[PDB]
C-alpha cells in the first residue's frame, strides 16, 4: 500500500489552506505578487504550518510538476556536519535549472530560480551560519533561501540581515484540535473523550507531534482486538508520559518526607521502567505551576530540578538522581 | 547447560510472565510485512531479549535460533582496522556498537547499507541502544528513513531517555517492567519441578525474588547456585547466596560504617582497585555501595540524605571523568566526613 | 552593490588611528627582519588598507607580481588554496628579486585540519614567501598557527568615528534615522562597519518608500534578528515583581511568540540587571553564579522548561537579599 | 638513568611538605614554583598525589578541622582534576588547561593535606591496576564471545551474574568428586564452547571469599591431569 | 630589498647547545650525537615546546651538510593521506645515499599519536626492515597512544614546559646578540605574558624593539595583544563587585579582548598575587580555571567572567 506519514499526508496543499497564520500568509503573498521573492526567514513555534505554509508557496511559484525539481529540502541539525549541507546545496546550486514545459509556463509563473529549505536551521553553530551565507550569497544569482526555525535570535545578525522575517504565531488550542479531530475522523481513528486533548497536552501544542503520536495510537489500536477506542493510558504509554498516579503517589511520599519510605519507593518504581526524565519534567509541571506553595519553595524546586536534569542529561544513573531530587524535595 | 539458559522461552508461547506484553508481540508477529522499528526498553534482566528473539521466531521461524558468529572487518578513515563481533543467522543480524566507543556511527552506516544491498527484509537487533552516541543515533536515523523497505530495527536498551526524538518518533515504544515476585517464584518453581529440586516449603522461592530485585536472570542463577551449594534439597533456612562482588561491596560498606579513619580509606582504595580490576563497572560499584550504605540501620536521615547527594554528585563525576578510582575514593571520603 | 566594499578605507587617512601597526612593519621592513604577520581585529578597522598600502610601499609598479591575495573563505578547497600557493611560490623573476607576499583574508574560518596544513605550508616556504594572515578572533586560530605569526591586534573603532561614519553613509544614502535606533544599531554591531553596513542596507531596502521614511529601533531589531529591550524589560518586572504563575507564564509566552532563544534571553536579562542599582552585594554574587550555571547547562542541551522555570527562580531568590 | 624514575618520588615528596604551605615557606616557594613542579614530569605528578596523599600527617590543619576533612577535600579536587584531564586529552586537545589541571590534579590536594610523610612516598598503583583491568576485560571479552550463542547476555552481565554461577558448576563439582566430575564440567564446557584455557581463565574473575587460587591449588594433581587427558582425548564442538 | 629574516627563525635552535631547557633530555641527545649510532627514539611532551626541533639539531650535529637530503621529516595526521606519507617514508628509507659508516639515515614523524594501531605496526615492519640504515624518531604528546611494540624498540625521552629562568637566559643571549636596550621590569613583563612559549617571547621581543626601541614594562605591554596586567589587578583586587564588573565592562570587554584572553591573563595574575594569602589565590585559580574550560568548551560569554568575578569576589570577602 501507499503508506505515508499522517504529517506529510495532511500539509495543505495553497496558501489559502493555512488556518491561523493571516499576518505570514498575507505577507508572502504580497511578496509572490512581487516579482522578486527575496531570502526568507520563517520562525515561530514548532508545529505552526512553518513548513506547511513554504511548500504551498513552492507549489503556486511552480506548479505539482517543477516543484519537486526545483526544491532542495535539507535539515541541518541531522546532518553530520556543516560540510555535508553546504556541499549538497553548492551541488544543487551548480545543477543546471530544469526547464519548464509549456504546461507549467502557460499555468504558473515559473520564476527562473530553485528554492533551498533548511529545517531546524537555528541549531547551526556561529561558524556553520556564516558559512551558509558566504554559500547563499555566491549562488544568490539562481537560488532563493528560506530558513525555518523557531528561535530568530539563534540565527546571526550577518545572515538574518538578508532574510526577510516571517513570524508564526503559536496555534491556538482550539485550532490545534479541531486540525486533529479531522485528521482523525479522515482516517476513521476512533478516539475516547479527552484523548485528542491529551495527545495535544503531550506535544505540548505541538501540532506535528500531535499528528505523528495519533498516528502512533492507531497504529498500535490496530494491533489490539476487539476495535476498542484509544484512551488516553495507551498514548501516555506510547508517548513514554508516567501516569499522573505515579506521580501523585511520588508526590505524596515526598510530602511525608520519610527517608526509608521514598527510597523503597524509588526502588520499586525503577523495577517498571518508566524514564526518569520523563518524571523530572512532570515534577517540575506540577510544582511550578501550583497554587498551594509559596514563593520561597518554588525557588529552592526550580533550582533543585535544574541541577537534577543537568546531571540527568549527562548520562548518569537514573536512580540514584531520582532518590537525590526525591530526597532534596523533601527535605523543604 | 545452566537452568538460566536451557529452559529460556524459545517462542512467543513460551513466554509466562507479562501476559499483556506477549499478546501485544504476538499481534505484531501477525501481519510481518507491515511490522515497525521497535525500541524496547526496560530494567535489565527482564526478558527483553528473550522476547525479541520470540517475535523473531514468530515471523520467520525457528532457524532464527540457527546462530552463528562472525567477526566483520570495516575500512574507515584514517585508515583504521575495526573489527565487530556480528551475531548473524539466515534471517536476522545481531550487533553492539557501543562496543566500537565512538566509532559505533561508521560501523553502523557502513553495515547496515550493504545488508540493504544483500537483500522481503532482515531484522537488525541493536543492542545497548541507550549508550550509542548522539551521531550514531542520528546515522540510525537516517538508515531507517533511507532503507525501511528492507531493514527492521529492533533496539533494546535500559533507559529510553539517551535515545534522541528523532529515533523515538520513528521506532515503537515498549516497555519492559520488571515481573513481580509472584511471577518470578511461579518460574523457578517451574524450573524446580523440572530439575527434580527439594523444597521444604515454596516461601524459599519467594525469599529468593526478593533477592533478586526483580531481575530474573539473578534470581535464576541464585536459585541454581542455591541448589548446587544445598545438595539439590533446598531448606528454609538455606541462606540467600550472593555474588563475589557483591559481598565484597556489602563488607565495604560495614567497614567504612564502623570506622571512619584515614587508614580505613586507605584500605577501602584497595578493596576498590581489586573490585575494578576483576572487571566490575565503576558505576556499578558506586550504586551497589550506595545502597549498601542507605540500608544501615544505625544511620540517620541526615547521614542517608548526605550519603545519597554526594553519591549523585560522584556519579555525575565518574560519567564524566576517566580514572574511576578517583571518584570513587572522593565519594567514600566524603561519606566517611558525613557519618563522623 | 554592497555597502561594506563602498565606503571601505582605501588609505591610511580613512583610518582613525593604528599607525604604530604601519610604522612597525615598515621599521620590519628596512631591517630585514619582517616576520609572518597575523592582523586580527574587528572588520573595518583597515588590516586589508595596512597589508595592501604596505605591499605597495614595498613593491611599487610590480603590485599585481609580486603579492598573492586569497581569501579563505572562497571555499574553492584545500588542496587548490595550496597548489595555487605553491606555484606563487615557484614563479621567481630575476628582474624581481625578493620575498613574495601572500595576504589570506578571513582565514579563521577555516577547518582545524586546513590551518594545520597551511601552518605546514608557510614552514615549508619560509625561505621566500612571507605570509600575512587576517583574522576576526585570534582565539579560533590553532596555537600551532598562531605561534608562527607575529601578532597585531586592531582596536574596535570609537564611538565618535563609527557615529561619523554612519551619518556620512546617511548624507551620502539620502537615509533618515531616529536617534534611539542609531543607539540601537551601534550597540548590535558591537564595532563592525560592516554588520552597520549591511543592517543599513537592508533596513533601506526593507523599507516602503526608502526616500521618505524614517527607521526605527523596531525595524533595527526585527532586521537583526534580536531581541528587543522592551520585551526583555517586560519579562523581568513581571519576573520580579508578578508571582510564580504570572512570571512563568510571562516568560514562556514573550520568548516563544517572539522567538527569544533562553540563553540570548538570559544575555539580555544580564545586560538590564547591569544597570541596577543593587543594595546588597549577595544579590548580584546570587544573580550571577546562577545564571552563568543555567547558560552553561543549556549550552549542553537539557529540559528547555526546567531552564526557563530555573532562571525565573535564580533571579527571584537573588532578589529576596534586597 | 635511575634518576628519571627518582623524579616523580621527589616531586610527589616536595609537593607534600607542609612547610612550603606555610605563611613564610609560601614566600620562598610561591605557587609558580609548585606549579612548575606540576609540569616537570606531569604525566606522573597528577598519579603520584592521588597515591601519596592519604600517607602524610597534616600540619596545615585549619582550627577545627581534622585530617579526614582534609582529604575529603584533597580528593574532591583530585577528581575534579580527572574530569579536567579527560576533557584535556581528548579529541578536543584542549592542552591550554594544562596550568589549570595542575591545581586540580596536584598543588590543591596537596595544600589542603600538607605536612610530614607518614611513612615512604609509593609509586602510583594505578598504571599496574589499569593494565590488569584491560588484561581481564580483554579475557572477559573472549570469554563472552565464546559463549554468546548460549547466554542471553552482554559482556558486565556475564561477570556480574552467569560467571559466579559457572564457578559453581566448572570448579565445585571436583572438591566433592575427585575425578568423577571430569565428564559433567566437560560437558558443561561443550554446552558453551568453553576450552580449557576459557576454563583457567573463568576462575581468575573471582574477589574475596570466591577466590579460586588456594582452592585450584588444593585439587590434587591427579585430578588435574585426568582433566586435561580426558579434555584433549575427545573433540568439541566449534 | 633584501632578505627577510626574523628574530624567532635566526635565533631558533640549530646545534644541540643552543636549547635552553630540559637539561637531562639535552644532556642525553648531546651524549647520542658523541657516540653517534643515533637508536630509535620516541620523544613526549605538550605540544608547542619544540620536540621535534631537538631532534632536528641531534640530526643536524651528527649529519651535516649531509642534512639537506639524509633527513626527512613528515606528519602523521597529513590531510594528503596516510597511504601516501607512509609510501613516501618507505620510498627514502630504501634509499642508499653515501654516508659516514658512524651515522644514519633520519625519519622523524609528528604527532605520531594519532596514528592507528596498523599504521603503527606498518611503520614497525618499515623501520625493522631498514634499521641498518634509517633510524626513527617519533614525537607525540601522549606517549601511552603509542603501540608497546613500538615503545619497547625505542628509547624514551620526556620534554617539558620550559621555565622562566631558561625563558629570561634565551632573551638575556638574543640581546647581547642584538644590542638591544633593556629594563629588568620589560623582561620581567615578557616572560610574565609568554608562559614558557620562547617563540611568543621572541616575537613580542623583537615587535617591542621595532615599535620603541627601548624594552620596558610600559612598551612591552602597549606592544602586548593581551589585556594590561595591572588592569586585570585592579578588577581581580577591588574591594566592591561593582567596581570589578565595572572594570570588566569598560576596559576589557568593550575593548575588544576575548574572553580566552581574559581568563588567561586573570591567571597570570592570580598566579603573583603575593599580597594575598597562597588558599585565597588557590581557590581563585580553581574559579579562573572553571570559567576558562566553560569558555573552552564554546560558552565564552560576559556572563561567565561576571560570574568568575562574582565568585573572586565572594572567596575575598570570606
Ligand atoms: N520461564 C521464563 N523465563 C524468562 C521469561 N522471560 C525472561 N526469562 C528469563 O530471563 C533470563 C534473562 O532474560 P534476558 O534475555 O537476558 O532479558 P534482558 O537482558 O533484560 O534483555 C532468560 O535467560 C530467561 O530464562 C519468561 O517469560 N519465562
Ligand atoms: N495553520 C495550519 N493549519 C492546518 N494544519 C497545520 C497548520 N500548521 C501546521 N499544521 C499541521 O502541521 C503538520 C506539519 O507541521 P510543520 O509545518 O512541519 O511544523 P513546523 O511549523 O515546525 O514546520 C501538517 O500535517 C499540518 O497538518
Amino acid at each position: 500500500l501507499a503508506q505515508q506519514p499522517w504529517v506529510e499526508k495532511y500539509r495543505p496543499k495553497n496558501l489559502d489552506e493555512v488556518t491561523a497564520q493571516d499576518h505570514a500568509v498575507t505577507v508572502l503573498k504580497k511578496t509572490l505578487k512581487s516579482a522578486n521573492l527575496p531570502h526568507m526567514l520563517f520562525y515561530g513555534p514548532p508545529g505552526t504550518g512553518k513548513t506547511s505554509t513554504i511548500l504551498a508557496l513552492t507549489k503556486e511559484l511552480y506548479g505539482p510538476d517543477l516543484m519537486k525539481s526545483r526544491i532542495l529540502e535539507l535539515n541541518a541539525s541531522d546532518e553530520r556536519g556543516i560540510s555535508i549541507v553546504r556541499e549538497k546545496v553548492k551541488n544543487f546550486a551548480r545543477l543546471t535549472v530544469s526547464k519548464p514545459s509549456k504546461h507549467d509556463l502557460e499555468n504558473y509563473p515559473c520564476p527562473p530560480y530553485k528554492i533551498i529549505i533548511l529545517d531546524e536551521a537555528d541549531s547551526m553553530t556561529a561558524d556553520a551560519q556564516s558559512a551558509l551565507r558566504r554559500t547563499m550569497e555566491t549562488y544568490s544569482g539562481v537560488t532563493r533561501f528560506c530558513l525555518i526555525c523557531n528561535y530568530v535570535t539563534r540565527i546571526i545578525d550577518p545572515l538574518a540581515s538578508r532574510c526577510s522575517k516571517f513570524r508564526f504565531k503559536a496555534l491556538d488550542a482550539s485550532n490545534a484540535i479541531d486540525r486533529l479531530r479531522f485528521i482523525s475522523e479522515q482516517e476513521n481513528v476512533k478516539c475516547d473523550d479527552g484523548v485528542l486533548e491529551r495527545i495535544l497536552d503531550i506535544s505540548a501544542g505541538d501540532l506535528r507531534r500531535g499528528i505523528t503520536l495519533l498516528q502512533s495510537a492507531s497504529k498500535g489500536a490496530q494491533y489490539l482486538g476487539d476495535g476498542k477506542n484509544i484512551t488516553s493510558t495507551q498514548v501516555e504509554e506510547l508517548a513514554g508520559v508516567v501516569p499522573h498516579d505515579i506521580l501523585i503517589e511520588i508526590v505524596e511520599k515526598v510530602k511525608s518526607g520519610d527517608f526509608d519510605e521514598i527510597k523503597k519507593y524509588v526502588n520499586t518504581f525503577m523495577k517498571s521502567g518508566w524514564s526518569a526524565a520523563s518524571v523530572v519534567n512532570q515534577l517540575h509541571e506540577y510544582y511550578i505551576t501550583n497554587d498551594n506553595f509559596d514563593t520561597n519553595f518554588k525557588n529552592q524546586i526550580s533550582w533543585l530540578l535544574f541541577t537534577t536534569d543537568s546531571r540527568l542529561n549527562n548520562g548518569t544513573n537514573e536512580h540514584i538522581q531520582l532518590l537525590n531530587l526525591l530526597v532534596k524535595i523533601s527535605q523543604l | 547447560s545452566l537452568w538460566v539458559d536451557k529452559y529460556r522461552p524459545k517462542s512467543l508461547n513460551a513466554l509466562s510472565h507479562n501476559e499483556e506484553l506477549t499478546n501485544f508481540l504476538k499481534s505484531l508477529s501477525d501481519q510481518p510485512r507491515d511490522l515497525p522499528h521497535l525500541l524496547l526498553y526496560g530494567p535489565n534482566g527482564t526478558g527483553k531479549k528473550t522476547r525479541c528473539m520470540a517475535l523473531l521466531e514468530s515471523i520467520f521461524g525457528p532457524g532464527v535460533y540457527r546462530l552463528k558468529i562472525d567477526v566483520r572487518q570495516f575500512v574507515t578513515a584514517s585508515n583504521r582496522k575495526l573489527e565487530l563481533n556480528v551475531v548473524s543467522s539466515p534471517y536476522h543480524l545481531e550487533i553492539t556498537p557501543s562496543d566500537m566507543g565512538n566509532n559505533d556511527r561508521i560501523v553502523i552506516q557502513e553495515l547496515l547499507k550493504e545488508v540493504a544491498q544483500m537483500e522481503r527484509y532482515k531484522c537488525v537487533i541493536i543492542n545497548e541502544a541507550n549508550s550509542l552516541t548522539k551521531d550514531a543515533q542520528a546515522a540510525l536515523r537516517r538508515t531507517m528513513e533511507k532503507y525501511s523497505k528492507n531493514i527492521r530495527l529492533i533496539m533494546v536498551c535500559d533507559s529510553m531517555s539517551p535515545i534522541i526524538a528523532p529515533i523515538k518518533s520513528r521506532c515503537l515504544l515498549i516497555r519492559c517492567p520488571a515481573p513481580s515476585d509472584s511471577e518470578i517464584s511461579t518460574i523457578l518453581s517451574d524450573v524446580v519441578t523440572n530439575e527434580r529440586i527439594q523444597l521444604e516449603t515454596k516461601d524459599i522461592l519467594k525469599r529468593i525474588a526478593q533477592a533478586s530485585n526483580g531481575n530474573l536472570r539473578v534470581s535464576l542463577l541464585m536459585l541454581e547456585s542455591m541448589a548446587l551449594n544445598n545438595e539439590l534439597a533446598l531448606k528454609s533456612s538455606s541462606p540467600i547466596i550472593k555474588p563475589d562482588w557483591i559481598i565484597v561491596i556489602h563488607k565495604l560498606t560495614r567497614k567504612i560504617v564502623k570506622e571512619r579513619s584515614v587508614n580505613s580509606l586507605i584500605e577501602c582504595r584497595a578493596v576498590l582497585y581489586d573490585l575494578l580490576a576483576h572487571c566490575i563497572p565503576a558505576n556499578i560499584i558506586l550504586k551497589e555501595l550506595t545502597f549498601s550504605l542507605l540500608d544501615v540501620e544505625t544511620l540517620n536521615t541526615t547521614n542517608k540524605s548526605s550519603i545519597i547527594e554526594y553519591s549523585s554528585v560522584f556519579d555525575e563525576r565518574l560519567s564524566l571523568g576517566n580514572k574511576a578510582i578517583f571518584h570513587l575514593e572522593g565519594f567514600i571520603a566524603k561519606v566517611m566526613c558525613c557519618l563522623d | 552593490l554592497p555597502w561594506v566594499e563602498k565606503y571601505r578605507p582605501e588609505t591610511l587617512d580613512e583610518v582613525y588611528g593604528q599607525n604604530e601597526v604601519i610604522t612597525t612593519v615598515r621599521k620590519f621592513v628596512d631591517e630585514g627582519k619582517l616576520p609572518h604577520l597575523l592582523f586580527y581585529g574587528p572588520p573595518g578597522t583597515g588590516k586589508t588598507s595596512t597589508i595592501v598600502a604596505l605591499a605597495r610601499e614595498i613593491y611599487g609598479k610590480n603590485y599585481s607580481n609580486m603579492v598573492l591575495e586569497l581569501n579563505a573563505s572562497d571555499d574553492r578547497g584545500i588542496d587548490v588554496v595550496r597548489n595555487q600557493i605553491k606555484d606563487f611560490a615557484s614563479t621567481r623573476q630575476i628582474f624581481s628579486k625578493g620575498f613574495k607576499l601572500i595576504i589570506l583574508d578571513e582565514a579563521d574560518a577555516m577547518t582545524n585540519a586546513a590551518q594545520n596544513a597551511l601552518r605546514r605550508v608557510i614552514e615549508r616556504y619560509t625561505k621566500n614567501t612571507r605570509f600575512c594572515v587576517l583574522a576576526n578572533y585570534a582565539h579560533k586560530l590553532t596555537p600551532a598557527l598562531l605561534s608562527r605569526c607575529t601578532r597585531f591586534r586592531f582596536q574596535p573603532l570609537p564611538q565618535e568615528a563609527i557615529e561619523r561614519r554612519i551619518a556620512n553613509v546617511l548624507v551620502h544614502e539620502k537615509l533618515k534615522l531616529s536617534p534611539n535606533a542609531e543607539k540601537a544599531l551601534i550597540e548590535l554591531s558591537n564595532g563592525d562597519m560592516r554588520r552597520v553596513l549591511n543592517v543599513l542596507q537592508s533596513c533601506k531596502a526593507t523599507l516602503d518608500n526608502p526616500d521618505e521614511d524614517e527607521i526605527s529601533d523596531d525595524v533595527i531589531y526585527e532586521c537583526c534578528g534580536a531581541p528587543r529591550p522592551s520585551d526583555l524589560k517586560a519579562v523581568l518586572k513581571s519576573i520580579l515583581e508578578d508571582d510564580w504563575g504570572t512570571a512563568h507564564y510571562t516568560l514562556n509566552k514573550v520568548r516563544s511568540a517572539k522567538g527569544l532563544a533562553l540563553i540570548d534571553l538570559i544575555e539580555g536579562i544580564v545586560k538590564i540587571l547591569e544597570d541596577y542599582e543593587l543594595q546588597n552585594e549577595e544579590t548580584r554574587v546570587h544573580l550571577l553564579t546562577k545564571l552563568a550555571d543555567i547558560e552553561y547547562s543549556i549550552s549542553k542541551g537539557g529540559n528547555d522548561q526546567i531552564q526557563g522555570s530555573a532562571v525565573i527562580g535564580a533571579i527571584k531568590a537573588s532578589f529576596e537579599n534586597e | 638513568e635511575k634518576n628519571i624514575a627518582l623524579k616523580p618520588f621527589d616531586i610527589a615528596h616536595k609537593m607534600l611538605d607542609g612547610q612550603i604551605y606555610s605563611d613564610i615557606g609560601s614566600r620562598n616557594f610561591t605557587l609558580n614554583d609548585k606549579i612548575a613542579l606540576y609540569f616537570d614530569d606531569f604525566d606522573f605528578t597528577p598519579l603520584m598525589i592521588q597515591e601519596n596523599y592519604l600517607s602524610t600527617r597534616p600540619s596545615v590543619l585549619k582550627p577545627g578541622q581534622s585530617h579526614l576533612e582534609a582529604v575529603a577535600e584533597a580528593a574532591n579536587c583530585i577528581s575534579l582534576g580527572d574530569i579536567v584531564e579527560k576533557k584535556i586529552r581528548s579529541s578536543e586537545q584542549l592542552w591550554s588547561l594544562l596550568p589549570l589541571h595542575a591545581v586540580l590534579s596536584s598543588v590543591y590536594p596537596a595544600s589542603k593535606v600538607a605536612g610530614h610523610m607518614a611513612g615512604r612516598i609509593n609509586f602510583t598503583a594505578w598504571l599496574g591496576q589499569n593494565s590488569k583491568s584491560a588484561k581481564y576485560y580483554r579475557l572477559l571479552q573472549e570469554i563472552h564471545y565464546h559463549t554468546r550463542l548460549g547466554t542471553s547476555t552482554d559482556k558486565i552481565g556475564l561477570r556480574l551474574d552467569y560467571l559466579p554461577t559457572f564457578r559453581k558448576r566448572l570448579l565445585d563439582p571436583f572438591l566433592k568428586q575427585g575425578a568423577d566430575a571430569i565428564s559433567s564440567v566437560i560437558e558443561v564446557m561443550d554446552d558453551y564452547y568453553l576450552t580449557k584455557e576459557d576454563w583457567d581463565s573463568i576462575m581468575e574473575f573471582f574477589v574475596g571469599p570466591d577466590v579460586t587460587t588456594a582452592i585450584i591449588k588444593k585439587i590434587p594433581a591427579t585430578v588435574k591431569s585426568g582433566f586435561t587427558r580426558k579434555y584433549n582425548s575427545m573433540t568439541h564442538p566449534v | 630589498l633584501s632578505l627577510q629574516l626574523p628574530w624567532v627563525e635566526k635565533y631558533r635552535p640549530q646545534v644541540l647547545s643552543d636549547i635552553v631547557g630540559n637539561k637531562e633530555t639535552i644532556d642525553r641527545l648531546q651524549q647520542i650525537a658523541k657516540d653517534g649510532n643515533m637508536p630509535h627514539m620516541i620523544i613526549s611532551g605538550m605540544p608547542g615546546i619544540g620536540k621535534t626541533t631537538s631532534v632536528h639539531c641531534l640530526a643536524h650535529e651528527l649529519l651535516g651538510r649531509s642534512y639537506a637530503d639524509g633527513v626527512l621529516e613528515l606528519n602523521a595526521s597529513d590531510d594528503r593521506g596516510i597511504d601516501v606519507v607512509r609510501n613516501q617514508i618507505k620510498h627514502f628509507a630504501q634509499k642508499k645515499l653515501h654516508l659516514p659508516p658512524g651515522k644514519h639515515k633520519i625519519v622523524i614523524l609528528d604527532e605520531a599519536d594519532s596514528m592507528t594501531a596498523g599504521a603503527q605496526q606498518a611503520l614497525r615492519r618499515t623501520m625493522e626492515l631498514y634499521s641498518n640504515s634509517t633510524r626513527f624518531a617519533f614525537a607525540c604528546n601522549q606517549s601511552n597512544k603509542i603501540i608497546e611494540p613500538l615503545q619497547s624498540r625505542c628509547a624514551i625521552l620526556r620534554y617539558s614546559k620550559l621555565s622562566d629562568e631558561d625563558v629570561l637566559k634565551r632573551l638575556l643571549q638574543i640581546i647581547k646578540l642584538e644590542d638591544v636596550k633593556y629594563t629588568n621590569d620589560g623582561l620581567e613583563a615578557i616572560i610574565f605574558t609568554a608562559e614558557g612559549d620562547m617563540r611568543q617571547a621572541i616575537n613580542n621581543l623583537q615587535s617591542t624593539v621595532a615599535g620603541h626601541g627601548l624594552v620596558n614594562a610600559d612598551n612591552v605591554f602597549k606592544i602586548v595583544d593581551s589585556p594590561h596586567p595591572l588592569i586585570v589587578k585592579k578588577m581581580l583586587l577591588a574591594s566592591n563587585l561593582e567596581d570589578s564588573i565595572q572594570i570588566l565592562r569598560t576596559d576589557l570587554w568593550k575593548k575588544g579582548y576575548s574572553s580566552i584572553d581574559i581568563v588567561t591573563t586573570s591567571f597570570r595574575v592570580t598566579k603573583n598575587l603575593a599580597q594575598v594569602k597562597e588558599s585565597v589565590r588557590l581557590e581563585m585559580i580553581k574559579e579562573i580555571g572553571l570559567t576558562h574550560m566553560r569558555i573552552l568548551e564554546g560558552v565564552g560569554t560576559y556572563l561567565q567572567l561576571a560570574s568568575m568575578l562574582a565568585k573572586i569576589h565572594k572567596l575575598n570577602n570570606k
